[PDB]
RNA sequence: CGCCUCGACCCACGUUAGGCCCAAGGGCCCGUG
RNA sequence: ACUAGCCCCGAAAAUGGAUGGCGCUGAAGCGCGCGACCCACACCCGGCCAUCUGGGCGAGCGCCAUGCCCCGAUGAGUAGGAGGGCGCGGCGGCCGCUGCAAAACCCGGGGCGCGAGCCCGGGCGGAGCGGCCGUCGGUGCAGAUCUUGGUGGUAGUAG
RNA sequence: UAAGCAGAACUGGCGAUGCGGGAUGAACCGGAAGCCGGGUUACGGUGCCCAACUGCGCGCUAACCUAGAACCCACAAAGGG
RNA sequence: GGCCGCGCGCCUAAAGGCGUGUCCCUCGGGGCACUGCGCUGCAACGGCCUGCGGGCUCCCCAUCCGACCCGUC
């Protein structure tokens, strides 16, 4: 196969499934994200400070770049099956729930 | 979790610290608020820790820059904290450089580099500021290939990208 | 639950002796997730209780209807396909945009229309009627509590199905043929390269 | 300090000598009751009595 | 000058309380009533409701009044009133009063020229 | 560990932290209670001066139980929370300090 | 274990009247130690005239298992209150230990009777000799060429790191 | 039907009181610039 | 023969209908457990605002002393009370502005204040206006089938 | 006769009060409150709607009556199999 | 997640750190100690600075959550 694009890959696939919540309201501040492959609350703290990015494009050129990127960090686990908490620098927006994030090992301890 | 300060002896380092008494040390414009002076600081801020799967010789996968990905060979930890790394720039194109200790991973694979003089290489080496450095990169390539052609396919590996691929969980690889 | 987390294109599921309630609920919780979801064969799903159970149940909801205006009122769907898309909806916020465009993501078919007869089709674990119901207890199949309350192409989808299943047997045998043929072609070329795959030996299965 | 480190000990092992003479010569030894208690109130301020 | 403020200026709310039901009505204004009625959601303080102003709100004794150029405003009509402020240049900034004509402008700009001390409104009329 | 961790005196009928043994002399050093060795026996073996030390240190504030309660409603016999444990009060500040 | 055995030993208040009451004991079945003093203070009011306020605890000491690695068939006699009256049945259990069987009887006085922890009098438990069993679903365990096989397996993977939602095929299972 | 101004890799039917199995927990792909 | 669990009969109302819905049958039902998890403005630690408590500061290199600094706790509010502030118009004083453009009015302009409000910018306009201290008053509107005036939808309709 | 009826005793509550749970609700359960960050709980829950297990374990039930499924609470009896 | 006030007047050592004497403790090596005056806002590195850059308390729209019309008896 003769494929395009990336030619390495350093990060996991993550989609970003809500905000922190309760049945009655809801908090910005934090959201749920599900990462490929993390399927337990014991190997989610592994990824634990680990640094994340949304990457989205928005409508206008900014640095010749159609495409804008916000960051941000794995927090904790939430629940037992493996999803995060996670905290970026701004809130993330809603209509970005259900998209992808991309999760890196940038800050390493192994 | 030792207790420096155990002991109120102070005296192991100062020993003959029997001494006398201290002797205290026009503007030319007011400022009109009282400012306290800056003056340099004192404090000395205990250099950073090397990982301990770190070691001279050890491998290591870079996580980003524009080398991500690049199995690199590691050389030595610089007084700034940074650890010292190379390609070598024949094998995979990556020069000398400096990175820092997290965005790289410690495998567990180890290369001898006794007989190999990093010594002129430094945080002042790397000041912002090429002819000389890439003499200094050739001879030090040259002494370290052969480290490399001793153990087995070790050459493809270092002048192979680490990536991950489809069912790959970083959080169960050995590396 | 959540999410299957395995981020595809599509992924498309053969509901074939799945009971309905419980895949319904994976795959609205796929779909709200921002998977696309295909689901196939939809007259062979299961539901507990008999068909006399299933039957008086839908009768009960067929006379459920606006007294003033009846097309204004609940509409109640025959097919199979239409029948799993209507008990997806009441899993699903759907009259927000968030849970309008989740539905948008599912397809749900009776039978497997090209091009899913060419492709993988997978099952979900914990919604199979074998692991999920006693052996002994009653059940019915979607096509046949639709075949009893109205659904009229039973017929045509029976016939389109075993024209696949041939299609699908004729392949099946030329791909045997062509195993067969690599576990001669992997024998011969394991002792022409018997030296460099030492290696491989302590983890071959 | 050291005189009350030294005391918590030997007060629990003078219990467990006790103890095992009163079973020695085939009886109980009653343990003193408590003197202490540490109390955490677990319901909130409303509708109280 | 430089200003003298160091510590950041944080504000709890940089929001303001529009009056509940303003939004309703065209002739009522913006400007905070508290809610009166018996019967009153803002007042009783539901939630999603509008919100009502509390002392909670208030900002940090040592950056109120700041300006987002780290200087405290003063207001001053001629030269005299701006020559009060060049002891306090690192704290303080000048704004020429709104009804002060441009031949006064020119003399006031100028003077804090002199004595460094910043105008924040030198570039008007 | 209570009055280690959150240990607070009553001085002028205000809360002091613990810090270091000056609270405590200025606070109980006419009962001859001087550091917080002295406080600790003075609370565990009941003395001559308990009330005196007792009082002199302030409601300790304990957080939330880690791992929660089972049934506040009910008492500790029936399976609940209210009531005498007894021994099981440690293992309750331990997940409350 | 959820449940324990204890003795527990104490009498009436020492008086001028006696001044050297009798001493009483009993073996009770209880979660820990403070719910094993409550209930014997409880059948000690109800059946002597002895209450906590006017007695004294002497002893109370757990009893164990002498070999928890064989199969001991136990009988247990209790006393339970349904909706409408009293009655008292006779319970036979396999296990290895006696806080087995007698969680088992607690368990199914639950289920068969929906006779909660409170309403259950335990009036004496035995172990009884294989020869000697009474209930049917126990003796048929004492076949020595005992064979059958496993009906329903609940297929499901070891340690929810290999969970997933999709699979390719349909579960192969046999007995 | 007529008329034109980020490797996105992977096709068995069928049955689970049965068809070596005991989950794709696999396999394939220079997977290496 | 009796006993008691679940289940079934006993068990009938008018719009179509409600374990909240979908649905669920080794339950996603019932009884009883185990481990973890979710989750309030409640509890804990920390920052900031205010209230209250308690302190420090003169042979003053000395301060809106009605000030500043330090310490600890506290913070629900209809009817109602009180304190401190914001705004309108005069009079006695003080300090100013304006034809190099006052008042009023307009503005997806910029800020300050928890807030009442205030300050500035651009425009229009073309002759007056402001701030501080004291004192005074016909001094603050969303309602009253409130008054007067103006204007909508109804409506290019009834006719 | 009863009543979401009419009248007394003690205490609490609503009225005057938001906030979490009981789908919903003045009063029920939890808990009372300045503007925030982090951690943890109460009541109540962990198939989807909906944040949290289709978690580990034993029984019972089969409803051809709409089987059954959260204090107050939104009903059921004598009697039968 | 929020915070940034030991070190030198002896030497060697990038630097962490080591290096004196006294009495006691034993079972190998430490421990408690000498206490004399002064000064006393933690760092390193990067990109950007008139630009399709940064910010926004302003305007419009989208999405998620929350939200019943005020006054009055
Ligand atoms: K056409
Ligand atoms: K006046
Ligand atoms: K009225
Ligand atoms: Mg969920
Ligand atoms: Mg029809
Ligand atoms: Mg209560
Ligand atoms: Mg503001
Ligand atoms: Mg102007
Ligand atoms: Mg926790
Ligand atoms: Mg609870
Ligand atoms: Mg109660
Ligand atoms: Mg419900
Ligand atoms: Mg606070
Ligand atoms: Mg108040
Ligand atoms: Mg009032
Ligand atoms: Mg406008
Ligand atoms: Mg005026
Ligand atoms: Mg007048
Ligand atoms: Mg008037
Ligand atoms: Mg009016
Ligand atoms: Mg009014
Ligand atoms: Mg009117
Ligand atoms: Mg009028
Ligand atoms: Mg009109
Ligand atoms: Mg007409
Ligand atoms: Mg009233
Ligand atoms: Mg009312
Ligand atoms: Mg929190
Ligand atoms: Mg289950
Ligand atoms: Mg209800
Ligand atoms: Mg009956």
């Amino acid at each position: 196969k003769g494929r395009q694009g990336q030619r390495v890959r350093l990060y996991v696939r993550g989609t970003i499934l809500g905000y922190k919540r309760s049945k009655s309201n809801q908090y910005e501040n934090t959201s749920l994200l599900q990462i490929e492959g993390v399927n337990t609350k014991e190997e989610v703290g592994w990824y634990a400070g680990k640094r994340i990015a949304y990457v989205y494009k928005a409508k206008t050129k900014s640095n010749d770049s159609t495409i804008r990127c916000i960051w941000g960090k794995v927090t904790r686990p939430h629940g037992n099956s493996g999803v995060v908490r996670a905290k970026f620098r701004s809130n993330l927006p809603p209509t970005s729930m259900g998209k992808k994030v991309r999760v890196f090992m940038y800050p390493s301890s192994i | 979790h030792t207790y420096h300060r155990r002991g109120l002896w102070a005296i192991k380092a100062k020993h003959g610290g029997a001494l006398p008494k201290a002797e205290k040390p026009e503007p030319k414009f007011y400022p009109a608020d009282d400012v306290k002076p800056r003056t340099v600081s004192t404090r000395k801020p205990h250099p950073t820790k090397l990982r301990s799967t770190i070691t001279p010789g050890t491998v290591l996968i870079l996580l980003a820059g524009r080398y991500m990905g690049k199995r690199v060979v590691f050389l030595k930890q610089l007084q700034s904290g940074l650890l010292l790394i190379t390609g070598p720039f024949k094998i995979n194109g990556v020069p000398i450089r400096r990175v820092n200790q997290a965005y790289v991973i410690a495998t567990s694979t180890k290369v001898d580099i006794s007989k190999v003089n990093v010594q002129k290489f430094d945080d002042k080496y790397f000041a912002r500021e090429p002819d000389f450095k890439k003499d200094d990169q050739k001879v030090i390539d040259a002494e370290l290939i052969k480290a490399i052609d001793a153990v087995p396919d070790l050459k493809n590996y270092l002048g192979a990208r680490f990536s991950l691929r489809d069912g790959d969980k970083p959080h169960e690889m050995t590396f | 639950v959540s999410g299957s987390g395995v981020c595809a294109k599509r992924v498309v599921v053969d509901a074939r002796h799945h009971m309905l309630g419980r895949l319904a609920s994976i795959v609205a919780k796929e779909l709200l997730n921002g998977q696309r979801v295909v689901v196939v064969r939809c007259e062979e799903i299961c539901m507990s209780g008999g068909l006399v159970r299933q039957k008086m149940k839908y009768l009960r909801f067929l006379r459920k209807r606006m007294n003033t205006k009846p097309s204004h009122g609940p509409i109640h769907f025959r097919a199979p396909a239409k029948i799993l898309w209507r008990t997806i909806r009441g899993m699903i916020p759907h009259k927000t945009a968030r849970g309008e465009a989740a539905l948008a993501r599912l397809k749900a078919y009776e039978g497997v229309p090209p091009p899913y007869d060419r492709t993988k089709r997978m099952v979900i674990p914990d919604a199979l009627k074998v692991l999920r119901l006693q052996p002994g207890h009653r059940y019915c199949l979607l096509g046949q509590l639709s075949k009893e309350v109205g659904w009229n192409y039973a017929d045509t989808i029976r016939e389109l199905e075993e024209k696949r299943k041939e299609k699908a047997k004729v392949s099946y045998d030329r791909r045997k043929q062509l195993a067969k043929l690599r576990v001669k072609a992997e024998k011969a070329a394991e002792e022409k390269l018997g030296t460099q795959l030492e290696i491989l030996a302590p983890i071959k299965y | 300090a050291e005189q009350y480190a030294g005391e918590y000990e030997a007060q629990d092992k003078e219990l467990v000598q006790l103890k095992r003479e009163a079973r020695m010569k085939g009886g109980f030894y009653v343990s003193p009751e408590a003197k202490l208690l540490f109390v955490v109130r677990i319901r909130g301020i409303n509708a109280m009595h | 000058a430089v200003p003298l403020l160091t510590r950041k200026i944080v504000k709890k709310r940089v929001k303001h309380f529009k009056r509940a039901h303003s939004d309703r009505y065209i002739g009522l204004k913006q400007s905070w009533r508290r809610p009166k009625g018996i019967d009153s959601r803002v007042r009783r303080k539901f939630k999603g409701c509008t919100l009502m102003p509390n002392i909670g709100y208030g900002s940090d004794k040592k950056t109120r009044h700041y300006l987002p150029n780290k200087f405290k405003k003063f207001v001053v009509h001629n030269v005299s009133e701006l020559e009060l402020l060049m002891m306090h240049n690192r704290t303080y900034c000048a704004e020429i009063a709104h009804n002060v004509s441009t031949k006064k402008r020119k003399d006031i700009v100028e003077r804090a020229a002199q004595l460094d001390i910043v105008v924040t409104n030198k570039l008007a009329r | 560990e209570l009055i280690y961790k959150r240990g607070y005196g009553k001085l002028n009928k205000q809360r002091i932290p613990l810090a270091n043994n000056k609270v405590i002399e200025e606070g109980l050093g006419k009962h001859n209670i001087i550091c917080i060795e002295d406080l600790v026996h003075e609370i565990l073996t009941v003395g001559p001066h308990f009330k005196e030390a007792n009082n002199f240190l302030w409601p300790f504030k304990l957080k939330a139980p880690l791992g929660g309660l089972k049934k506040k409603r009910n008492h500790y016999v029936e399976g609940g929370d209210a009531g005498n444990r007894e021994n099981y009060i440690n293992q309750l500040v331990r997940r409350m300090n | 274990h959820r449940f324990h055995q204890y003795q527990v030993v104490g009498r009436a208040l020492p008086a001028p009247g006696d001044e050297q009451p009798k001493i009483y004991r009993m073996k009770l079945w209880a979660t820990n130690e403070v719910r094993a003093k409550s209930k014997f203070w409880y059948f000690l009011r109800k059946l002597k005239k002895v209450k906590k306020a006017n007695g004294q605890m002497l002893a109370i000491n757990e009893i164990f298992e002498k070999n928890p690695t064989t199969i001991k068939n136990y009988g247990i006699w209790l006393r339970y209150q349904s909706r409408t009256g009293y009655h008292n049945m006779y319970k036979e259990y396999r296990d290895t230990t006696l806080n087995g069987g007698v969680e088992q009887m607690y368990t199914e006085m639950a289920s068969r009777h929906r006779v909660r922890a409170p309403c259950i009098q335990i009036i004496k438990t035995a172990t009884v000799d294989f020869k000697l069993c009474k209930r049917d679903n126990t003796k048929q365990f004492h076949n020595s060429k005992i064979k059958f096989p496993l009906v329903y397996q609940k297929v499901r993977p070891p340690t929810r790191k290999l969970k997933t939602t999709y699979k390719a095929t349909r579960p192969n299972l046999f007995m």
